[PDB]
């Protein structure tokens, strides 16, 4: 009934302050972490305790860590206007970032900063009576997030075992990017969490960002645009936990259904009912329009097209007033499109989750208030041409040694480079191999 | 607090011509607190600790500046929202609770801090208590769950209690049941000030007291939330009446309905008035007349009483249902 | 069952000082010296500290001893100092010069005496005598030598009762006295045969309490002397207020010395939490527990993990079930057998009391008899020969009069008190 | 009809509480000693005599002492609310405790105390026409429980002679523990009792705490739920002297049925319906549901198991709305079960008593309240596991002289542990004699 968050680097601590935001003000949480007094009279509830837990005297905090190695953020945190929400001591932060080295945050400077984070997450888990998971938030592209967030996982993985670990993590967009080092950080990284995740949902920026022009009217949008967008995400996940609803989903439900065999485990994400207030007005919004939403590749989150590869489960979460049985006619229409194909071994394709608490609206943002939405975690073979594209890149800059003595410096040796694209080819290749269209009766 | 006025110099200190550090406070010209060879103000060594101080205080002035206003963040701009609201209200001291503060007077360990508690008044009359006087005192003198943090929930229970509480109560009980739920709704309607039959939380509050219920402002807040379908804060009177009959059960309804189509046959046009009903009951039949305590025209006095309406009035069964369910609450 | 204090040299002065304010505050008491409480549980047990004054006031059972007058005139001067008895202060006219043979030999035994007639005016005031317990440091020169002379002829003129000592003594990284392994070797082994019951601190173990737990930036000794006040005065808090198990300090005595040479133990208090973060942690059993036995928590410099725990024993304040703390003490027993002396069935004891200090929901001190306290010893016997060997500063002690054989027996006697505890410490049942 | 209860220490004391609370709701004396007058009483009333004495006002005043070293318990019965039911001589308190030690309370300190506890007895004695025993309430962990206990029992025996002595003991935990020195206090105290004492009830707080944790819903009790508790099973033993029955049981009947060898007097008890008001109306409570909860080892009052023994007499007081014939078939079933065993040379096992009051139910209190109940006091040999226990731990101790030195220098020879040590020795013989079923007859 219980879940930890563990925020690392800027991208993640940056999407958690939009995440914290949003659960706060769905459940009614002061940002001082007290709880007005009419939220509290003639009933007794527990839904916070996914989230957060209460002390004696009845102030909230909530149950997260933030891990930096730069200053900045943190000191942004510990200045800002939830300064009293988060416990003092769950706000760690370094004297030093990794600076887009992967080597310097998981060799030379996570190795000191790792212990404290460690003892945390074990003081916060010793005081849980029903802990269901770890939720953790990075990006890929950058030196801290790749090399603490894959030391940290290591560790986590040998102390807590069995327990599961779901990851959100922002991968190299196509064609807009911010750093020249990133398809080494990237193939490093992806190294490190095929051994050590269940599940990891891939997300692109140049996705949200054509999202928030063509849904929404957006010509300019900047990052907390996208963090909202993806702790709405976030929120929709995890309601299943923390609301009553028609067919509640578990999360080790999500890790049962969704994953075949154990490293096909990368899903792709989108959202249905993305939309501003004069068009909202313009138009009536009933599951069959939101069902078939989902499937069209202008809702997604990833910039990838599902048109090129089958898909092997979907599973398709409705919050807020919807019915069942036009939730059944709706996957009965979309199983009968000619364009949304599935491996011929999985028949039974659709996982349903339905919950009566419906979407939360936040003063400052873009959304519009409707009554019902959906989102989708999917898995396809489409992704692997994600991965193509980052060893393409790697390929050219790795055939002449273009940056590799500052990894050799931090230290590093150059036969990791080799080891960790050679195990991405062997990725290429169980996808090419699990999607095959028929196997010979002889 | 505003100003300081509290870190600065005292008469007591500047008579006894007192230096700085038997004491420590920083006042004196060339004396501050330095944390990590800085001061407060930049962000080094322990600055965390020493900001959350009971008596530490920052220079800003109250009337703001214009580079404050084009110096911003994007961090600042996502949660200026919430930070509007959480500048309302902070707790507040008098000078001489900041001088005890100063003075570190009453304190288990030197960084025990029991003026920011809020739970101190209910420790202090809870200290000094023995576990044999509270547990051994004189023995003469010492509900269906409902889940969900939904305001619907929250009315469910808030109507529940109130039922339990008229039913133990039974004010204004008759010579013919069903004078309880008139009298909480008359109470509610003599409270309007309008005309058009609803309420707000504070005339709500004014007439559940009135009707004789216990309540409090946060009770009725969260009614009139839950009550809500319009998004205006009004309570609709017949709404909440409705809501305190309660669902009715099949058998009484089959009664009902049957009565009612037996008094519809017997007039002209099957139109029924309710000088109709006051000929035609048998008021001698009850049990509480048979067994002599109530007198049979008191009965029927009350009984015509009841309806609030003309004796020429034309009772549909809308009128006659609501009657009969206002009556079958107290048997 | 009144308890009569002893205050000796400028340590001891100074802690007495902070330790007065705590129990005057505990039981209401104005700096004039009037009774202002605001409950009778207050008064019914007000005789075991104070003595009766004729109108409104009540004086402090406190002898203050010292052989130059500037500490006693620092103490009138503090914000209490008013409430103490005028008769009670007792000094010479030059210093100690922090050497042991003329603070025992020469000014101790022209004063003593008139030490002896106070202490005795006070004792044979009691309608019951409890025991004594002094507060000095074991590194300065008066604190040493005449607290010692004094402790042995109490000794001899009381022996029925509790003898109970706070102890100062020296850090292992920063010296304040050239000369401090002489006056603590004397002094350590005039307390092995004296006393019944010795704690021990170091400032050190302080300092660290301050910076790693509290996280104060610039720490002053009215910190560390807080820190003291608030160990002492809850040790007594079972003998004076109600509670479902109540408890003595004999009773003490009896459940932790399980052999008449080993008395010396180490102390702790548990609530310690930084002023940013005490919104954020309940208090609770478990969390008193967990804090209680982490060396962090320890106040003195050797650790606990080195050694094992022979005995312990843990004094809770405040209204809470029965039924935690045995479970908490059973499961810190078995989950750490290894720590716990194997011929000895049940080591800890516990005591409720059910008033907590103000402003504190639950509190708990906690007394340990852990065979650590042997580092202590052998790091000062080893300055101490490193500086004997070479007759460092020997002419100071020996044109006092003192004879070289007592330096000889002290040292022998102190490492026969470290033999007995490494003995203990390596015991098997066989 | 009367009885004299002496209470000795913290435990005797805090006990006393309890049962003088419910003697005086279930009589219906104020706790100023003066009953309600109302209109008028048909008939004249006698119960009350057993506990109370009036006085020519119609005071009444109950036939207790109450004995403490320590003034602390003692002075906060006098401060409490029951101030006025005690006459002040009753409370006699010392100066200083036993200190843990027996030494302290049996040789130096009880000699002081004893002359006026004697003095006392002697008082209530002589205010008697027809005294039938002592009941006496005591720790044997602690110092003067012990000590005291022990020198007052001989005292007793020899002033009064004949006259029976019951008491209400509280041994060690087998696991829980409070102090240190509990094994030389229970071995020392055991070796005074065992010769100076008719029938010995043994209670423990682990037991009182599981059956509170199990049955009852409380998840942090404190002593007085265990009190209360106690205190409901001496009300049902002595409700037999106080109120008409089909079956009445007076107090030599025990020690006549009960106790086979003088020395086989040590018991183990067990109470039937500890339940909660939630739980109580959902569920019958007949004859033959409580008569099968009485010989679960989940409703004992001691930590032992009767199933690694064998029974040797049973004694079963049923008071409220029971017939005979329910009665009847309830111990016919019980008898017929294969895991009650007993001696070969015990074949007519029971006792029963029959009392029309049901049990009466305290404002403060956790039980529900019941129209019938049962309470068992047995013998049998599962009660040497109590003992070996305890020596083993003594043995442990005394191996190395443990802490010996106080015990010698308060002035008790180092001979006294050594006799002690053997005479328990000789119990656990008799609990192997008793426990055999045959020699090799013809
Ligand atoms: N959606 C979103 N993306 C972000 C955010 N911040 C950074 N990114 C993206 O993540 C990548 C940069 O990763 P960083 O988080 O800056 O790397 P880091 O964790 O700080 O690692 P170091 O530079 O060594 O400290 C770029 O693709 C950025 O566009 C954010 O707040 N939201
Ligand atoms: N069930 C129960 N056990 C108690 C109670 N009070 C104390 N005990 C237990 O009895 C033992 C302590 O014995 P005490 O009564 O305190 O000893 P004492 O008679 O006071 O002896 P001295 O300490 O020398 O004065 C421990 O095991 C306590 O857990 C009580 O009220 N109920
Ligand atoms: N904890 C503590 N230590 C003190 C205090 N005052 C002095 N000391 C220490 O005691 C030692 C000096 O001993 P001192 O009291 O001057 O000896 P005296 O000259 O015989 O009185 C040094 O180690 C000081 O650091 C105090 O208030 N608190
Ligand atoms: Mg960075
Ligand atoms: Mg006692």
């Amino acid at each position: 009934r219980e879940a930890i968050c563990i925020h690392i680097g800027q991208a993640g601590c940056q999407v958690g302050n939009a995440c914290w935001e949003l659960f706060c003000l769905e459940h009614g949480i002061q940002p001082d972490g007290a709880m007005p007094s009419d939220k509290t009279i003639g009933v007794e509830d527990d839904a916070f305790n996914t989230f957060f837990s209460e002390t004696g005297a009845g102030k909230h905090v909530p149950r997260a860590v933030f891990l930096d190695l730069e200053p900045t953020v943190v000191d942004e945190v510990r200045t800002g206007t939830y300064r009293q929400l988060f416990h003092p001591e769950q706000l760690i932060s370094g004297k030093e970032d990794a600076a887009n080295n992967y080597a310097r945050g998981h060799y030379t400077i996570g190795k000191e900063i790792v212990d404290l984070c460690l003892d945390r997450i074990r003081k916060l888990a010793d005081n849980c009576t029903g802990l269901q998971g770890f939720l953790v938030y990075h990006a890929v592209g950058g030196g801290t997030g790749s090399g603490l967030g894959a030391l940290l996982l290591e560790r986590l993985s040998v102390d807590y075992g069995k327990k599961s670990k779901l990851g959100y993590t922002v991968y190299p967009s196509p064609q807009v990017s911010t750093a020249v080092v990133e398809p080494y950080n990237s193939v490093l990284s992806t190294h490190s969490l095929l051994e050590h995740t269940d599940v990891a949902a891939m997300l692109d920026n140049e996705a949200i960002y054509d999202l928030t022009r063509r849904n929404l009217d957006i010509e300019r949008p900047t990052y907390t645009n996208l963090n909202r967008l993806i702790g709405q995400v976030v929120s929709s996940l995890t309601a299943s936990l923390r609301f009553d609803g028609a067919l509640n989903v578990d999360l080790t439900e999500f890790q049962t259904n969704l994953v075949p065999y154990p490293r096909i485990h990368f899903v792709l994400t989108s959202y249905a009912p993305v939309i501003s207030a004069e068009k909202a007005y313009h138009e009536q919004l009933s599951v069959s329009e939101i069902s078939n939403a989902v499937f069209e590749p202008a809702s997604m989150m990833t910039k990838c097209d599902p048109r090129h590869g089958k898909y092997m489960a979907c599973c398709l979460m409705y919050r807020g007033d919807v019915v069942p049985k036009d939730v059944n006619a709706a996957v009965a229409t979309i199983k009968t499109k000619r364009t949304i194909q599935f491996v011929d071994w999985s028949p039974t394709g659709f996982k349903c989750g339905i919950n009566y608490q419906p979407p939360t609206v936040v003063p400052g943002g873009d959304l519009a208030k409707v009554q019902r939405a959906v989102c989708m975690i999917a898995n396809s073979t489409a992704i692997a041409e994600v991965f193509a594209r980052i060893d393409h890149k790697f390929d050219l800059m790795y055939s002449k040694r273009a940056f590799v003595h500052w990894y050799v410096g931090e230290g590093m040796e150059e036969g990791e480079f080799s080891e960790a694209r050679e195990d991405l080819a062997a990725l290429e290749k169980d996808y090419e191999e699990v999607g095959a269209e028929s196997a010979d009766m002889d | 607090m505003i100003g300081g006025q509290h870190k600065k110099e005292r008469i007591s200190e500047r008579l006894q011509n007192c230096q700085n550090q038997p004491k420590n406070r920083c006042y004196l010209p060339g004396t501050q607190l330095l944390t990590g060879g800085y001061s407060t103000k930049t962000l080094q060594g322990n600055w965390s600790e020493e900001r959350a101080d009971a008596g530490y205080y920052d220079g800003k002035a109250i009337v703001p500046t214009h580079l404050s206003k084009i110096w911003t963040t994007e961090y600042t701009v996502m949660t200026n929202h919430a930070m509007k609201r959480a500048q309302e209200q902070a707790p507040v001291f008098d000078q001489a609770t900041l001088v005890d503060i100063v003075d570190r007077n009453h304190r288990a360990y030197p960084t025990h801090q029991p003026h920011l508690d809020p739970q101190l008044p209910k420790l202090k009359e809870e200290a000094f208590k023995t576990t044999m006087r509270t547990s051994f005192n004189h023995p003469q003198e010492v509900v269906r769950p409902v889940i969900g943090n939904t305001p619907a929930a929250q009315a469910r229970a808030i109507i529940m209690r109130f039922r339990r509480q008229l039913l133990i109560s039974m004010e204004g009980q008759s010579a013919f049941p069903g004078n309880v739920l008139r009298q909480v709704r008359l109470a509610l309607e003599r409270n309007d000030v309008v005309g058009n039959g609803v309420l707000n939380v504070e005339e709500t509050f004014r007439g559940f007291t009135e009707a004789g219920v216990e309540t409090s402002i946060p009770e009725c807040v969260a009614l009139v939330r839950g009550l809500d379908m319009k998004g205006d804060n009004m309570l609709s009177i017949r709404k909440v009446m409705d809501e305190m009959r309660g669902e009715e059960r099949d058998r009484r309804y089959s009664i009902i309905e049957g009565v009612y189509e037996l008094l519809k046959k017997l007039c002209s046009n099957g139109v029924v008035r309710l000088h109709h009903l006051v000929d035609l009951i048998d008021v001698d039949s009850m049990e509480s007349v048979l067994n002599g305590t109530v007198s049979s025209a008191d009965a029927l006095r009350a009984f015509t009483t009841q309806w609030d309406l003309p004796l020429e009035a034309h009772i549909s069964f809308e009128t006659f249902h609501t009657f009969f369910r206002d009556s079958s609450f107290e048997l | 069952r009144e308890i009569v204090c002893v205050q000796a040299g400028q340590c001891g002065n100074q802690i007495g000082s902070k330790f007065w304010e705590v129990i005057s505050d505990e039981h209401g008491v104005d700096p004039t010296g009037t009774y202002q409480g605001d409950s009778d549980l207050q008064l019914e047990r007000i005789n075991v500290y104070f003595d009766e004054a004729t109108g409104g006031r009540y004086v402090p059972r406190s002898v203050l001893i010292d052989l130059e007058p500037g500490t006693m005139d620092s103490v009138r001067a503090g914000p209490y100092g008013q409430i103490f008895r005028p008769d009670n202060f007792i000094f010479g006219q030059s210093g100690a010069g922090n050497n042991w043979a003329k603070g025992h030999y020469t000014e101790g035994a022209e004063l003593i005496d008139s030490v002896l007639d106070v202490c005795c005016k006070e004792a044979e005031s009691c309608d019951c005598l409890q025991g004594f317990q002094i507060c000095h440091s074991l590194g300065g020169g008066t604190g040493s030598g005449m607290g010692t002379l004094l402790i042995s002829k109490l000794r001899e003129q009381y022996p029925d009762r509790i003898m109970m000592t706070f102890s100062i003594i020296p850090s292992p990284k920063v010296s304040d006295t050239v000369v401090e392994p002489y006056n603590t070797t004397l002094s350590v082994h005039q307390l092995v045969e004296n006393s019944d019951e010795s704690m021990c601190i170091d400032n050190e173990a302080l300092y660290d309490i301050c910076f790693r737990t509290l996280k104060l930036t610039t720490p002053t000794f009215g910190d560390l002397n807080h820190l003291v006040s608030a160990v002492v005065s809850g040790v007594t808090c079972c003998l004076r207020f109600p509670g479902q198990l109540n408890s003595d300090l004999r009773k003490l005595a009896v459940n932790l010395v399980p052999f008449p040479r080993l008395h010396f133990f180490m102390m702790g208090f548990a609530p310690l939490t930084s002023r940013g973060s005490q919104q954020y942690r309940g208090l609770s059993v478990p969390e008193l527990t967990q804090q209680m036995f982490d060396a962090k928590n320890m106040m003195q410099a050797a650790d606990p993990r080195h050694g094992r725990y022979l005995t312990a024993s843990a004094l809770f304040r405040g209204r809470m079930s029965t039924k935690e703390v045995d479970e908490q003490m059973l499961n810190v027993q078995n989950k750490n057998s290894s720590y716990f002396i194997e011929w000895i069935p049940n080591n800890i004891k516990s005591s409720v009391c059910d008033i907590p200090p103000k402003g504190l929901k639950m509190a708990v001190t906690f007394i340990g008899n852990n065979t650590c306290i042997q580092e202590m010893f052998r790091r000062v016997g080893e300055q101490f020969t490193l500086m004997f060997r070479r007759k460092a500063f020997l002419h100071w002690y020996t044109g006092e009069g003192m004879d070289e054989m007592e330096f000889t027996e002290a040292e022998s006697n102190m490492n026969d008190l470290v033999s007995e505890y490494q003995q203990y410490q390596d015991a098997t049942i066989e």
